[PDB]
RNA sequence: ACAAACUCCUAGCCCAAUACCGGACUAAUCUAUUGAAACAUAGAAGCAAUAAUGUUAAUAUGAGUAACAAGAAGCCUUUCUCCUCGCACACGCUUACAUCAGUAACUAAUAAUAUACUGAUAAUUAACAACCAAUAAACCAAAACAACACUAAAACGUUUAUUAAUUACAUUGUUAACCCAACACAGGAGUGCACCAAGGAAAGAUUAAAAGAAGUAAAAGGAACUCGGCAAACACAAACCCCGCCUGUUUACCAAAAACAUCACCUCUAGCAUUACUAGUAUUAGAGGCAAUGCCUGCCCAGUGACAAGUUUAACGGCCGCGGUACUGACCGUGCAAAGGUAGCAUAAUCACUUGUUCUCCAAAUAAGGACUUGUAUGAAUGGCCACACGAGGGUUUUACUGUCUCUUACUUCCAAUCAGUGAAAUUAACCUUCCCGUGAAGAGGCGGGAAUAAAAAAAUAAGACGAGAAGACCCUAUGGAGCUUUAAUUAACUAUUCCAAAAGUUCUUAACAUGGACUAGCAAUUUCGGUUGGGGUGACC
RNA sequence: ACCAAAGCUAGCUCAACAACAAAUACAAAAAUACACCAAAAUAAAAUAAAACAUUCACCUAACAUUAAAGUAUAGGAGAUAGAAAUUUUUAUCCUGACGCUAUAGAGAUAGUACCGUAAGGGAAAGAUGAAAGAAUAAAAGUAAAAAAAAGCAAAGAUUACCCCUUCUACCUUUUGCAUAAUGGUUUAACCAGAAAAAAUCUAACAAAGAGAACUUUAGCUAGAUACCCCGAAACCAGACGAGCUACCCAUGAGCAGUUUAAAAGAACCAACUCAUCUAUGUGGCAAAAUAGUGAGAAGACUUGUAGGUAGAGGUGAAAA
C-alpha cells in the first residue's frame, strides 16, 4: 500500500514562449502552403443567399472544396446573419474572426477561405514585423507611429 | 535436520505411487446364500448378523421386563416362545418369554 | 496527584486521636526523607506545651494541678503524664520521678526572693534560682515549650542579665531568653532510654525504620573528626 | 515466573484510569478526546 | 600424420570485452491529426524486472510426516472397573446457561453427539446484597476464650442535647460448564465450610522391534564411577576447614552467593512550628562508614579534600634506603621522608616463582588439615585477629548404604511400529543427488584420470552436504552511537553561598519577600577522544 | 479435468468557482441539595559544516506577481544566510482533465473487524443477465500418464526417447568464485536517475537580440539534451502507562497440629509462601513449565480490595 517512488508531481505547467518573429513567420508559412497547394480561396462579400446549411454543403461540393472548411471574417460584430446561422449549424464547416487565425486550425481544415478585407488586414499586420525595431517596453504603450 | 532441497514431482510420483502403497485387491469376497449380500469368506455375514442382533436386542428387552430390578436374575434356564406355541415337557419348569412375531424361519424350534 | 494531611483537629481532646502515618513522602507523594515506614500502628495523644494556661479566661491567677496517671507514648521518646484541675484534663510531658497521685504548681508570677521548686513545678525563668535544672524551655514568652523535650534531657540556668536569663541547651549551646518565659524544673522522664538495646533487625521495623541503601560510597571531604570552636550564643531578645 | 497474564481485570480501576471523567478533568485528557474525535473513533473513552 | 578464434577457400548484413562515455532502432500506454481489425507521423510520460533474508495474494516441498482423542459390557441409561482441587460467595466475564429442533459443511484439534457449532423460542421474581443524616458534648485505660498482663502501645461507638420531608408498593445485582494466559492451554487466581453424601475418567483399535522417557527387582563386590557420592539407595549418621556472625533480601526468564542488609560501634551536619522530617525538639532527626559479641584499632596533616594561616585520617590516602661489621646482624655510617608497616596472621578465596619445605592423612594425594614462613604485592572501621550458634554457601576425610561403576540384565507403562480420523514446523537456485586419488578461492555428488552401477518403498544409525536456526555478542574499521568517571575542553539553569548596586531609612543600618551584575561551590549541560602500521594494543615514527 | 482466469463500476485524486423526545462530565448517556471556581513561562533536536562547540534556509507571520538581485550586506568572513529604496500587473465572466480504475485511486465498503491496560496502531474484500416474480478453459500446483545403469540435465545430432561426444548454474562481490562466499521454492501484480550555470545540437532575428526591467567585440532569444531505491543504533518535543513489577498509604483477611514456662526474627512438620539440585521439555502442556527433591512456615510472614510516586524521572535490604 506504499507511496509511489517518483510518479507525477503536483499540478504541472508546460509553458514556453516562442520568440515573436518565429510565431509570425510560422503564420506566413501556413498561409503560403495553403496558397501553393491550391487549397486557399479568397472570397469577397460573404453575404449568403439564404440561411440553409444545405446551401453551404452543396456550395462545397460544386466547387470541389474538399472535406472540411474554415472561414475567416474581419470582425466578430460585423458578421452577416445568414452566414452566422448557417455555419453555426455545422461541424465540418467552421467560422472564425480574423483575430483568431492560427496555425493549428489552418492545418486542421483542408480548405481555408478568407474575406477580402481580411487579406488587407493580415497582409498588413504580418508584413509589419520585417521592418520593426526590437520592442522597448510592451507595445500596448504609446509609440510614435504604432498605436 | 531440514530438507536441503524441494523434491521434484517426479521423485514424489515414484515414492507415493509404489506398488506397496497401493491398496491390494481382496480376493476372498463371496455372496451369502440367504440374503445374497457380500461377505468375506472367514467372517460372518453382516446382513444376517444384523437381523440376529436386532432380535436378540428385543428378546433381551422383554426379558428385562420380566425381571423386576437391576440385580435380580433368574436361576432357571430360559426358553423363548412365539405366537401360537405352547411349552413342551422338556422345557417346562423354566422361565418363559412370550413374543408377538411368529417364529422367524431362521430360528428353529428344537 | 493530590493528598490531604491527617492533622486536622480543631479541639483539644485527651482521648487518643487516630493518626495516619506517611512514610517519607511529601504531599505530592514523592520520597523526600528516606528510610521511614511500615511502623507498628500508633494513635496520637495531644500535648499542651503551654504549661501556664489560665483555664477560665476571667480569673488570671496561678494553677494547682494533679497527676492522675503516667503512661507510655509511641509518638515521643519521653513519658507522658495526665494532669487535671478544675474541669480540664491535659497530657503534659512528665518529669523524671513524677508518680501518680501527685501535685503540680503552675505560676507566671516572678518574686524577688525566687522559689525552691519540685520537678512538677513550672515557673517563669527569672523566678528560678541560678543553679537549677530545667526542661521544656519556651523561646518567646507565650509561644509554648520547644527546646529540651526529649527523653531524659535537661537544660541548666546559667546567669541573669538585664531581666533576661541565659540557659544552656543539651548540645551546650547557650540561649538568651526573656525572664517571663515559663520553664519546668527537672529532668524529663525515662532517663534510661539511651541504654536500651535493639535486639534484632525486627525492632527496627517495629519502630518504623527502613534499612539503609546498598549503594557503596567513598567517604568525602566532609568525613573525619572536625573540632569546632563552640557555636556562639543564640539571642531571642530583639533590640528596641 | 511465567508472564503475559499482566492484565488483571477490574471494573473500578478501568473506569478510574481511562474513563470519560478522568479524561475531562485534565487539559491533555481533553486533547485525547479531541484527537480521538478528529480521527472519528466509535469509542472515545473507556 | 593428427591437432585452434590463426590463414586460405565459397558467400555476406564484414572482426572480443567489466567501470565510464558515444550512437542507431523498437515493446506497452496516453494526446494531436490520419487509421478503421490489427494503424503512422509527431508530442508526452507513474515508459519495459531472472535477483533488494523485496511487499501482498496464492500455490507447492518437508508430509499424509510431527502431533492430537473416547474405561468396559449391555435392555440404552443400567450395572461394573478405577482415580480423587468438592459445593458456595467475592472479583471478573457477558447469554456462552434453559427447552425444542438441525447437523452435508463450518466450533471440538478426531468421531460418536452437543455445556461450547446453527435456528427458533423462552429465562434469574427479595426478606440476602447495593443505595442508604448532620452538628455540640462527655469518655486516659488494647486485641489475645481475657481473670490480668506484655511491649512494638493496638481496627472498629454508645449515651445526653438541638433540628431530621413521614406517607403500601423506590430503583438496582440474581442464568452458566464462566475469569487472566493468541487456544475448549498439564500454568495464574482471594475467602467460608468439606474429605466425601459430592466431583471425575489415566487406554480410538491392535502389535509386542530398536532408540528415548518413567518405575520396579537384582548374584558376588560396595564409590573401583566421575570434575565432584551428581543421580539413586534395606542408608538418613558423625567429624575437620575457609567465608559470612545469626532469621532475612536480590540479578521475574542462565548467578541465591562469601554479594546486600542487620543488632552493635563510630564520623560528620543541624538550636527549630503548620502538608514531608514532625503536630517531632540534641538520650532527638537527617546524610554515611564498618558489621554482632570477645581482644584490639599502631605511626602519619607533607599532597588532594573538607572545614571554619591553623585544624582534621573510625576523610581520600600513605606507612624506605644503601652499604659496613659478632652464616647471620643486636650494633655502625650516611641519605632521603609527612611518617618509615606495629599487634596480629600467614603459600592464603592474597601477581609470579609454585606441584615452596616438611609432618599427619591413603597401597599410592598437585586435594585436605598442622606447622615453618620476608607477604618484598599481608595487615588493623576500605577493619586485624580468635569463638560459640547458624548456612539448599564452597572444600576434605570416615561409618552406612546402594545398578554410580566392574558389567550389564528381566519386566511393566508412556512413547513406539501397523490399521482408521484430523493434520502443522524450520527449510528449499535447479537437481536425472555414487566412491577413490589428483586438481582447484589452497578440504569436490558436479572439474581431471580411474572405478562402480536394473527400478522404486518401509525401517534404522548420524560420518558428510563447510547441515538447519539467528546480516558473529570475539576481533578490527566507520572523522556511527550510547552508559559510566574525572585533573578532557567549553559552561548555563537550578539549589545554596558571599559581595556590589537597586529599594526603604538614617545620619552607617537590612524584617521577610525580591530584580541587575559578579564571585565560590555542589548538583549538573554540550562534545570529542589523530594516523601509519605485515590484525589491533604497547613500542616507535609523522 | 480440477484449482483458477477474465470484465466496469463503486468511488477517489488534483483544480477552478463560491427525524424528534428523553439521557448525558456519579464510574459520560443515572430527573432531583451547599458551592467554589479557574490558571499561565522563547519551540528543541535530528541534520549541514565530510568531526564538532559560534553558526545551519523551510518550519509564525503573512503577502502576493514582474524586476532591482542572489546585488548591498551578514557569516568558526567557513558552511551557508540575504534585504530595501525604487519599479510592474484589466474587469468579470468560460470549467475541467495527454488524473486513477478494486495490489491502483482516499486508510476507507471503515477509523469498522481485529491488536493495545492506555495514548495509539489499523486491515481485507465487489463482478451473469433486459428479466433469476427466467437457470476463456490460457500462471504456478496437481490430475489424465510412478520409475529403469550416466552425472548443471542441455547441446551436436541421429531411423531411434535414452545409450555415444562436448561443455565447471545465475547474480552479487572481488586480485581471483563450480566454489564448501552472499541471494532466491515457484507463479502473478506491484517495486528504483528527477534539476539546464557553462557547454554541444537545431532554428529565429542580427550590430544587435529578447511580448518591460537584461545581455551584447557575433551576439542574443527559443527548443532539445542531467544527476536513483530500501535499511540502523540514535537524538529532541509532547502525550499515555504503577490492573505486571519496586516501594509506600489506607482498609480487610490467614497461620492447623506437635514441642516447650514462651508467638522466642526458637524447634518439628501441614495449608500457604518461595526456588536449591537433578532429569524431562526446547515451534514445549508452558514466550520459563511438569515430576521428584528442597528451603521458610507468628514473622524484616504471606495475601485481597482500593489510592499514590512517571522517563533529564520514579522506586531500589545496589543486582546499573
Ligand atoms: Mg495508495
Ligand atoms: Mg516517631
Ligand atoms: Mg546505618
Ligand atoms: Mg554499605
Ligand atoms: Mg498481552
Ligand atoms: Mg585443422
Ligand atoms: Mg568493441
Ligand atoms: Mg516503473
Ligand atoms: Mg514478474
Ligand atoms: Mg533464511
Ligand atoms: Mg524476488
Ligand atoms: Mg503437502
Ligand atoms: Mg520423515
Ligand atoms: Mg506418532
Ligand atoms: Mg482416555
Ligand atoms: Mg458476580
Ligand atoms: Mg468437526
Ligand atoms: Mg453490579
Ligand atoms: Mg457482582
Ligand atoms: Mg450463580
Ligand atoms: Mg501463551
Ligand atoms: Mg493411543
Ligand atoms: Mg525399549
Ligand atoms: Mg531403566
Ligand atoms: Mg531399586
Ligand atoms: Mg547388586
Ligand atoms: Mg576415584
Ligand atoms: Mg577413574
Ligand atoms: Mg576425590
Ligand atoms: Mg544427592
Ligand atoms: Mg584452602
Ligand atoms: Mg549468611
Ligand atoms: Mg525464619
Ligand atoms: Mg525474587
Ligand atoms: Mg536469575
Ligand atoms: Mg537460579
Ligand atoms: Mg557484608
Ligand atoms: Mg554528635
Ligand atoms: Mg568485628
Ligand atoms: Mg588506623
Ligand atoms: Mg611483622
Ligand atoms: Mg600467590
Ligand atoms: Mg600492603
Ligand atoms: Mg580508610
Ligand atoms: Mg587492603
Ligand atoms: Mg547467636
Ligand atoms: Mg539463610
Ligand atoms: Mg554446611
Ligand atoms: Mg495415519
Ligand atoms: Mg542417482
Ligand atoms: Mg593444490
Ligand atoms: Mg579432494
Ligand atoms: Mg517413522
Ligand atoms: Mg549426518
Ligand atoms: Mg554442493
Ligand atoms: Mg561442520
Ligand atoms: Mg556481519
Ligand atoms: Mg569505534
Ligand atoms: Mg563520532
Ligand atoms: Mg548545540
Ligand atoms: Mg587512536
Ligand atoms: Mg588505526
Ligand atoms: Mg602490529
Ligand atoms: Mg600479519
Ligand atoms: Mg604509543
Ligand atoms: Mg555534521
Ligand atoms: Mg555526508
Ligand atoms: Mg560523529
Ligand atoms: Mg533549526
Ligand atoms: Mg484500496
Ligand atoms: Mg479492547
Ligand atoms: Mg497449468
Ligand atoms: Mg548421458
Ligand atoms: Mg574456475
Ligand atoms: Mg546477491
Ligand atoms: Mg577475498
Ligand atoms: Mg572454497
Ligand atoms: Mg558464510
Ligand atoms: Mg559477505
Ligand atoms: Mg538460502
Ligand atoms: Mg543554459
Ligand atoms: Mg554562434
Ligand atoms: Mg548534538
Ligand atoms: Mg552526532
Ligand atoms: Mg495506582
Ligand atoms: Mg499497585
Ligand atoms: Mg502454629
Ligand atoms: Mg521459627
Ligand atoms: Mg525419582
Ligand atoms: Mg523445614
Ligand atoms: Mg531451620
Ligand atoms: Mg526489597
Ligand atoms: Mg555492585
Ligand atoms: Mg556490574
Ligand atoms: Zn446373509
Amino acid at each position: 500500500g506504499g507511496g509511489v517512488a517518483h510518479g507525477p508531481r503536483g499540478p504541472t505547467s508546460y509553458y514556453y514562449m516562442l520568440p515573436m518573429k518565429v510565431r509570425v513567420q510560422g503564420l506566413k508559412v501556413a498561409l503560403t502552403v495553403k496558397l501553393a497547394q491550391d487549397d486557399l480561396h479568397i472570397v469577397d462579400s460573404l453575404e449568403l443567399p439564404t440561411a440553409d446549411p444545405q446551401y453551404l454543403i452543396e456550395l462545397a461540393r460544386y466547387r470541389r472544396w474538399g472535406d472540411s472548411v474554415l472561414l475567416v471574417d474581419l470582425e466578430h460584430e460585423d458578421m452577416p446573419q445568414n452566414v452566422v446561422a448557417a455555419t453555426s449549424g455545422l461541424k465540418t464547416f467552421n467560422l472564425v474572426p480574423a483575430v483568431g487565425l492560427n496555425v493549428h486550425s489552418m492545418l486542421k481544415h483542408q480548405t481555408l477561405v478568407l474575406t477580402l478585407p481580411t487579406v488587407a488586414f493580415l497582409e498588413e499586420k504580418l508584413l509589419w514585423h520585417n521592418s520593426r525595431y526590437t520592442p522597448l517596453y510592451p507595445f500596448r504603450l504609446p509609440y510614435c507611429d504604432f498605436p | 535436520a531440514a530438507p536441503k532441497n524441494r523434491r521434484s514431482i517426479e521423485v514424489n510420483r515414484c515414492r507415493r505411487r509404489n506398488p506397496q502403497k497401493l491398496i491390494k485387491v481382496k480376493n476372498n469376497i463371496d455372496v451369502c446364500p440367504e440374503c445374497g449380500h457380500l461377505k468375506q469368506k472367514h467372517i460372518l455375514c453382516g446382513y444376517c448378523y444384523e437381523k440376529v442382533r436386532k432380535e436378540t436386542a428385543e428378546i433381551r428387552r422383554q426379558m428385562g421386563k420380566q425381571e423386576g430390578g437391576p440385580f435380580r436374575a433368574p436361576t432357571t434356564e430360559t426358553v423363548v416362545l412365539y405366537s401360537g406355541e405352547t411349552p413342551s415337557e422338556q422345557d417346562q419348569g423354566k422361565r418363559i418369554i412370550e413374543r408377538e412375531r411368529k417364529r422367524p424361519s431362521w430360528f428353529t424350534q428344537n | 496527584a493530590t493528598s490531604v494531611s491527617w492533622k486536622s483537629r480543631t479541639k483539644y481532646t485527651v482521648m487518643p486521636v487516630k493518626m495516619r502515618k506517611s512514610g517519607g513522602r511529601n504531599h505530592t507523594g514523592q520520597i523526600q526523607v528516606h528510610g521511614i515506614g511500615g511502623g507498628h500502628k500508633q494513635r496520637y495523644r495531644m500535648i499542651d506545651f503551654l504549661r501556664f494556661r489560665p483555664e477560665h479566661e476571667s480569673k488570671p491567677g496561678p494553677f494547682e494541678e494533679k497527676v492522675i496517671a503516667v503512661r507510655y507514648d509511641p509518638c515521643r521518646s519521653a513519658d507522658i503524664a495526665l494532669v487535671a484541675g478544675g474541669n480540664r484534663k491535659r497530657w503534659i510531658i512528665a518529669t523524671e520521678n513524677m508518680k501518680a497521685g501527685d501535685t503540680v504548681l503552675n505560676s507566671d508570677h516572678i518574686g524577688r526572693m525566687a522559689v525552691a521548686a519540685r520537678e512538677g513545678d513550672a515557673h517563669p525563668l527569672g523566678a528560678l534560682p541560678v543553679g537549677t535544672l530545667i526542661n521544656n524551655v519556651e523561646s518567646e514568652p507565650g509561644r509554648g515549650a520547644q527546646y529540651i523535650r526529649a527523653a531524659g534531657t535537661c537544660g541548666v540556668l546559667l546567669r541573669k542579665v538585664n531581666g533576661t536569663a541565659i540557659i544552656q541547651l543539651p548540645s551546650k549551646r547557650q540561649m538568651q531568653v526573656l525572664e517571663t518565659c515559663i520553664a519546668t524544673v527537672g529532668r524529663v522522664s525515662n532517663v534510661d532510654h539511651n541504654k536500651r538495646v535493639i535486639g534484632k533487625a525486627g525492632r527496627n521495623r517495629w519502630l518504623g525504620k527502613r534499612p539503609n541503601s546498598g549503594l557503596w560510597q567513598r567517604k568525602g571531604g566532609w568525613a573525619g573528626r572536625k573540632i569546632r570552636p563552640l557555636p556562639p550564643m543564640k539571642s531571642y531578645v530583639k533590640l528596641p | 515466573k511465567a508472564r503475559g497474564n499482566e492484565y488483571q481485570p477490574s471494573n473500578i480501576k478501568r473506569k478510574h484510569k481511562h474513563g470519560w471523567v478522568r479524561r475531562l478533568r485534565t487539559p491533555t485528557g481533553v486533547q485525547v478526546i479531541l484527537r480521538r474525535m478528529h480521527k472519528g473513533r466509535k469509542s472515545l473513552s473507556h
